[PDB]
């Protein structure tokens, strides 16, 4: 019987790790809008018919974009833990009554873990013309993170249903 | 032609078919109702003990 | 027990079928609502990065 | 010719393709009327637990 | 809860999904008003400067 | 502002010379006013951006 | 099952009528939209290269 009253804490524990992973994914949708934006700054940035006006308003719109990256990889927390800000390595939930545990590997999604930087930017057409195959590399390494922390989620919600 | 192509093409992959959810939408609220009945019925049975006391 | 007051093994099973097909409805709304059958990352992660690149 | 050509450069910047806009409004009515029917189908679920009771 | 009175979770995602309908359709219905799809700062503003300077 | 904007209260040409001159002055105003409401169109997409993402 | 509330047969069957009257009119659309009856190699391969020779 004490046993059986102790799986209501792996509950609430599966249930507290499915929404640290909600808020991830809430702002991982922020970020691939915004990653796709920086692409079309880019590749617009590259060409060679535009004037230096042209150049410099995309390059702005560039950076601008880029400080909002961190501003919600920053903000994806769930009650002062995150599984997406990079502030850990994994987090682990409660798996059984013994206290053995269902990790999760962390998805860093800041500018970092993303492959870039604070101070990512193209100063001229061709660093443009590269900006758009890192900016590419980019938003496939954030989809496969987020890819991986949604099949996560499913796991755990299983393994809720099978504890009750 | 490309755009339009890639766009199409998102649509197959994520886009429901409305017409086989709207089917699923009512046999899935009568299997909830029957599902409270049976436990309705379910909840009951210790009453029938009652009459032999 | 067969003829028990205290556990009702029948109603907990009648509970975890109830709850099958509520979370059946819940997936049957989300598709309804936004009009995807993946529209997340917890639906089909492949899939969903795949139409997200695309 | 000059000014000409700017001011149609300038229409291809900026301006909307009103034949792809049509579309995309009857599609977003119908799909506002369907979230409002799936918003009322979510509002429900409280009522079945009334009949247990 | 599985089966609360005090929470609807589902509720919540579906008023989440129907916003953002209501924004898509303003979208649109700005376009269809001004006949722009970029009719000012907010919408992508590198492309508004350099279409107001030209 | 006028001072915002790289002008003055007092900016004028009295001469054909300075109006030549003045040419360039307004274009780079013209420039500089577009950048900065391009900056706060990007600023106020954020800020809806980050109320979605609140609620 | 007859009397089934997990299958539906018959919405199966009434599903794949109505996508058979779809096509159709999709094809009936291209047609007016085009003034075409072939309007592309995917309508009938040997007379669409035939009309295009020629």
């Amino acid at each position: 019987s004490a046993t059986a009253n102790s799986m209501n804490a792996v509950k609430d524990s599966l249930q507290r790790g499915q929404s640290t992973i909600d808020v991830a994914l809430a702002a991982g949708d922020t970020i691939t809008d915004l990653l796709g934006k920086m692409k079309e700054k880019a590749l617009a940035a590259s060409d060679t018919s535009l004037n230096t006006a042209s150049f410099n308003a995309l390059k702005s719109d560039f950076d601008s974009l880029r400080d909002q990256i961190t501003k919600a990889a920053s903000n994806a927390k769930f009650n002062g833990v995150s599984i997406a800000n990079g502030s850990t390595a994994k987090l682990t939930f409660l798996a059984n009554s013994d206290g053995s545990g269902f990790t999760v590997t962390a998805k860093t999604l800041t500018l970092t873990g993303l492959g870039l930087t604070a101070s990512s930017t193209f100063t001229t057409a061709a660093a443009a013309k590269t900006m758009i195959g890192t900016i590419d590399t980019a938003l496939q390494t954030a989809t496969n993170k987020l890819a991986s922390l949604g099949t996560s989620s499913t796991g755990l919600d299983t393994h809720l249903t099978f504890v009750g | 032609k490309l755009q339009d192509s890639l766009d199409a093409g998102v649509g197959n992959l994520v886009d429901a078919d409305l017409a086989k959810e709207s089917a699923k939408l009512q046999s899935l609220q009568t299997k909830q109702q029957l599902g409270v009945q049976a436990l309705s019925i379910a909840n009951s049975s210790s009453s029938a003990i009652l009459s032999l006391f | 027990a067969l003829n028990s007051i205290n556990t009702n093994s029948g109603a907990l099973i009648a509970l975890q079928n109830l709850n099958s097909t509520n979370a059946e409805l819940t997936q049957v709304q989300q598709r309804i609502n936004t009009g995807k059958k993946i529209g997340s990352a917890k639906d089909n992660g492949a899939i969903w990065a795949t139409a997200k690149n695309q």
